[PDB]
């Protein structure tokens, strides 16, 4: 059958050993914390403790990103339906839980990293686009630096009038100013080549995108040619990033909760066996039975008021 | 000085463009407020036309 372990103090020992019995539990023999090897402290326990939290941190990391809800469920027997299932009757084996859960989130911070990093270059080239075109279209000198231009996307109108009045005390009428409505406001001031800097300050401080050119593909002639191609990568890099996404919510989801039942298991094993010192001191007993296997099942679902219950 | 401001604001004021236009026409000297105080310098409002008032 399975070796059960039970945990108390010496004062609720009968009282505890009676309902114990009832269960037919048998061959029940009080120890101490110190004669199974197991159950006897060592600092290898206070870092699998440690190991156990970063496990279920790690489910955490994980539920947030796939935008799957949390997960509470909360067993750690055999009685019932999803308990039986996710919680294996055998015992833990420590060394390989940790390693299924370490490797997923290491692959997870990666491609999220990079998801965030497609994402925010996709969505400002898409809309830099359309404003380059125009710019370079009102030609033959935005091909090349001969005449300058400051495209600039702006999300006030009311705050480029602003910059009209300051462009000119400062400035003069240097600027011709264009706008059209976007889906954005674009604006376009117009200006030489030696009060580049001059003009630059100022749509500065009042936060505007006005640079002389918005986008950095730039390297094949006309701009837009390069800047269309690097938009074609963008797009379907997002979508295969998506693909990953979601193999690994699929294969995990399930998982994820099969270990957040075994963790809170685990979590109560180290503390049974005395995983540090404070633990010792709380818990002088730890005591010895056999329960048969069909019954193991009703025994670890009776959590008592102080024990708690590990089989094998 | 109130007449004077008005006037000329009134007459050469459509020669600095219509954007640099604003009404906010009226003085106060008293702390109170710090609006109603034509500068260029100010983001609050600017003058239509180059005047600078002196008070000595």
């Amino acid at each position: 059958m399975a070796l059960v372990q039970f945990y108390i103090p010496q004062e609720i020992s009968r009282d505890s050993a009676y309902t114990l019995g009832q269960l037919g539990l048998v061959q029940f023999r009080d120890l101490n914390s110190k004669v199974r090897a197991f159950q006897r402290t060592f600092v290898n326990e206070i870092r699998r403790l440690d190991n156990v939290e970063r496990q279920y941190r790690y489910f955490y990391s994980l539920l947030k990103k796939h935008d799957i809800k949390l997960y509470e469920g909360d067993t750690d027997k055999y009685l019932d339906g999803s308990g039986e299932l996710y919680v294996p009757p055998s015992g833990s084996v420590i060394d390989d839980y940790v390693r299924n859960a370490s490797y997923l989130e290491e692959r997870l911070i990666q491609m999220e990293d990079a998801t965030d990093q497609i994402e925010v270059q996709k969505n400002d080239l898409e809309q830099y686009r359309f404003i380059l075109q125009s710019g370079d279209e009102f030609i033959a000198a935005a091909i090349g630096a001969s005449v300058n231009y400051v495209t600039g996307v702006i999300a006030r109108d009311k705050v480029a009038t602003l910059e009209q009045i300051l462009w000119r005390v400062l400035r003069g009428n240097l600027f011709f100013k264009t706008v059209e409505i976007e889906q954005n406001a674009f604006i376009v001031f117009s200006h030489g080549d030696l009060i580049i800097k001059r003009i630059r300050k100022i749509a500065e401080s009042l936060d505007a995108n006005l640079y002389d050119v918005d986008s950095s593909n730039e390297g094949r002639s006309q701009q837009l040619a390069k800047v269309n191609k690097n938009l074609s990568d963008l797009y379907t890099v997002l979508k295969t990033t998506s693909t990953t996404l979601e193999s690994e919510l699929y294969a995990i989801a399930k998982e994820l909760d099969s270990w957040f039942q075994d963790v809170t298991r685990e979590k109560a094993i180290f503390e049974i066996l005395n995983k540090s010192n404070y633990d010792t001191n709380r818990k002088i007993l730890i005591a010895e039975g056999w329960i048969p296997r069909d019954e193991l099942a009703t025994l670890q679902a009776r959590l008592g008021e102080m024990i708690a219950r590990l089989g094998i | 000085l109130s007449k004077c401001k008005s006037e000329l604001i009134d007459a050469f004021g459509f020669l600095g463009g219509n954007a640099f236009m604003k009404d906010k026409k009226g003085k106060i000297n008293k702390q109170d407020t710090s609006l109603h105080q034509y500068a260029s310098l100010v983001d609050t409002e600017y003058e239509p036309f180059v005047m600078y008032i002196i008070n000595l």
